[PDB]
């Protein structure tokens, strides 16, 4: 059933979306990295969902931001046709566990949760191999996530930070730490968002979406080993000069 | 020379030598099930290849020679004789059946039907490939037809990417409409295996082993006994395959829970985490210096 | 400034691969068959020289 | 000795004619033969011992 | 005269093979299998350096 409508707006990302590129300890050094990052001062789309074609493109990677608290948000869907003729991801979260499956789901136009049956998400799944169960990811606060896949490996980074009363993204730096890497090995073109609806009842949600690009960054490590400053080498001539001079 | 003039000369350096050796390996007691991978009496088609994950076990590769009648390994990032010493994070095993003359296509940077439509390997592959003849099991006098491969595809595959969809490939402007007419084909051909073909046209069973280097805590490696932990002495050490010599001391560094190693400006390891007790240790080179000799003339 | 910069560059040069599989001798020795390790050690030796 | 000229060459079909195992090329690679363009091709055939 | 001669020699040096099969990168890339092209590119790189 179709019961959700969406509205869009645009805003500025400032300097957000920095994550540790590897599990190696460093301190009091300046490091140069080449990886998929969110460019500084870029368009980020603000989506408001109220109760619709939420099959947004995936591209190289996705940066997701949420500042809500009602826990109305949970799970994601990934695929290339969102049909039963191709395998798709079914990351789903709840209060106790996270279940990830890679099957050929026959997805619906507007998927959600009855709350707690996924009968409105997919009709059925028949052939698949990849299943996984673990501790759930989601645990005045802002939650930032980064999703990507390289060489058949799906990688997820996340961070949780406290935020004061602000209507826009904050100023400063906050690094992200890796959580999960999996052998996905499928073709991903579009992704999807899942919400839970109680019975239904009116609901509202809002989130920020941005896209990653291959970029070169210069990161600064303090004496304690934390990332506190970064420079994007393709933003303006001054930043390029700083990167060249290190 | 046999004569020395008056002066001061730089001759050599002095170093302290190590006293003993230290080995530290994690708590693993299980055995990796390589036997189940081999002799499975049923191998999948190349277009739909099986993948098995191996983790949290002790790996003894020398027994693999007793499971299949292959001739030799074909490894790229490592050597077959050194596999019993390295320690990895995860192991992946893929198995399928192909033709005799396509075995050369399972290698990094290859081109061909199997390489670009069925199974693709990354250009930075680190692992081993094993192949052996299976004519006595996969051939029938009438002709086996249970093994298939994809022939047509719109775009080339990515490394470690599988395709299962069955549709009608269109080679014309008009839509196929679900019928295999003109300019419309079924992109799944079948090998015809007979026991009377040449060696190049006989079936072959292929198993590919893929390794993951140390980035996370290790889970798979061979049977190496672990000794005690000594400190404040010049000693040889081996932490999860990382070998060296030096002095091990307590560490004040604040490692994050997901970090396992520490590097310096010269990109060499200087901090380590003990596999058994989650404790941080610092590594320093043993004492050394330079020596000069002062003499008058030998006359 | 010149002396410090030259010494720092010389130290930093030790982390290059020069076409080998790794910049650490111990990794090459522990991962490779002994007659096959010389072809990798030679590249590092030549670069450092 | 046979001379081959003025034709379109598709080497991938050669695998369907003889039950050999693999090519042995020196100046080029077998997988790149479908892109290069030559002036003349020569084919020699005989029988020898193993 | 010295400056012109040095620049001309530097330009002329680009046509050497340095033990490779060709002095043109495009020919090597189009004629050789990708993991086998590095052993030929490295010779040219070292000579030009
Ligand atoms: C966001 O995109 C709009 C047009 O889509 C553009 O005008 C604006 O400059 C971009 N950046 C913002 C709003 O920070
Ligand atoms: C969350 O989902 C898992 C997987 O289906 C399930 O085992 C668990 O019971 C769920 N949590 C609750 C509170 O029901
Ligand atoms: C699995 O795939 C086969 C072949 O594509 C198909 O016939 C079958 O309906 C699918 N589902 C199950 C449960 O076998
Ligand atoms: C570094 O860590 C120490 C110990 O927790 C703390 O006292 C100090 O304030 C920290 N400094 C910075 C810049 O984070
Ligand atoms: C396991 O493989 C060996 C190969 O020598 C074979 O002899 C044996 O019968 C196989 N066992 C099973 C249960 O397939
Ligand atoms: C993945 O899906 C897209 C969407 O149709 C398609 O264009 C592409 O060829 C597929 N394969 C790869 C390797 O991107
Ligand atoms: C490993 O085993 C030893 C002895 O059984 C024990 O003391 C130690 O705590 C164990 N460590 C882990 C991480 O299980
Ligand atoms: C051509 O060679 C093939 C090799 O498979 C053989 O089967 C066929 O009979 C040959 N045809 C002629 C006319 O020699």
């Amino acid at each position: 059933v179709n019961l959700i409508t969406r509205t869009q707006s645009y805003t500025n990302s400032f300097t957000r979306g920095v994550y540790y590129p590897d599990k190696v300890f460093r301190s009091s050094v300046l490091h140069s990295t080449q990886d998929l990052f969110l460019p500084f001062f870029s368009n980020v789309t603000w989506f408001h969902a109220i109760h619709d074609n939420p099959a947004l493109p995936f591209n190289d990677g996705v940066y997701f931001a949420s500042t809500e608290k009602s826990n109305i948000i949970r799970g994601w869907i990934f695929g290339t046709t969102l049909d039963s003729k191709t395998q798709s991801l079914l990351i789903v979260n709840n209060a106790t566990n996270v279940v990830i499956k890679v099957c050929e789901f026959q997805f619906c136009n507007d998927p959600f949760l009855d709350v707690e049956s996924e009968f409105r998400v997919y009709s059925s799944a028949n052939n698949c191999t990849f299943e996984y169960v673990s501790q759930p990811f989601l645990m005045k606060n802002l939650r930032e996530f980064v999703f990507k896949n390289i060489d058949g490996y799906f990688k997820i980074y996340s961070k949780h930070t406290p935020i004061n009363l602000e209507r826009d993204l904050p100023q400063g730096f906050s690094a992200l730490e890796p959580l999960v890497d999996l052998p996905i090995g499928i073709n991903i073109t579009r992704f999807q968002t899942l919400l839970a609806l109680h019975r239904w009842t009116a609901g509202a949600a809002a989130y920020y979406v941005g896209y990653l690009q291959p970029r070169t960054f210069l990161l600064k490590y303090n004496e304690n080993g934390t990332i506190t400053d970064a420079v994007d080498c393709a933003l303006d001539p001054l930043s390029e000069t700083k990167c060249t001079l290190k | 020379s046999f004569t020395v003039e008056k002066g001061i000369y730089q001759t050599s350096n002095f170093r302290v030598q190590p006293t003993e050796s230290i080995v530290r390996f994690p708590n693993i007691t299980n055995l990796c099930p390589f036997h189940e991978v081999f002799n499975a009496t049923t191998f999948a088609s190349v277009y739909a290849w099986n993948r098995k994950r191996i983790s949290n076990c002790v790996a003894d590769y020398s027994v693999i020679y007793n499971f299949a009648p292959f001739f030799a390994f074909k490894c790229y990032g490592v050597s077959p004789t050194k596999l019993n010493d390295l320690c990895f994070t995860n192991v992946y095993a893929d198995s399928f059946v192909i033709r005799g003359n396509e075995v050369s296509q399972i290698a990094p940077g290859q081109t061909g039907n199997i390489a670009d439509y069925n199974y693709k390997l990354p250009d930075d592959f680190t692992g081993c490939v094993i192949a052996w003849n299976s004519n006595k099991l996969d051939s029938k006098p009438s002709g086996n037809y249970n093994y298939l491969y994809r022939l047509f595809r719109k775009s080339k595959l990515k490394p470690f990417e599988r395709d299962i969809s069955t549709e009608i490939y269109q080679a014309g402007n008009k839509p196929c409409n679900g019928v295999a007419g003109s300019n419309c084909y079924s992109p799944l051909q079948s090998y015809g295996f007979r026991p009377t073909y040449g060696v190049g046209h006989q079936p072959y069973r292929v198993v590919v082993l893929s390794f993951e280097l140390l980035h996370a805590p290790a889970t798979v490696c061979g049977p190496k006994k672990s000794t005690n932990l000594v400190k404040n002495k010049c000693v040889n050490f081996n932490f999860n395959g990382l070998t060296g010599t030096g002095v091990l001391t307590e560490s004040n560094k604040k490692f994050l829970p997901f970090q396992q190693f520490g590097r310096d400006i010269a990109d060499t390891t200087d901090a380590v985490r003990d596999p058994q007790t989650l404790e941080i240790l610092d590594i320093t080179p043993c004492s050394f210096g330079g020596v000069s000799v002062i003499t008058p003339g030998t006359n | 400034n010149h002396n410090a910069q030259a010494l720092n560059t010389l130290v930093k040069q030790l982390s290059s691969k020069f076409g080998a599989i790794s910049s650490v001798l111990n990794d090459i020795l522990s991962r490779l068959d002994p007659p096959e390790a010389e072809v990798q050690i030679d590249r590092l030796i030549t670069g450092r020289l």
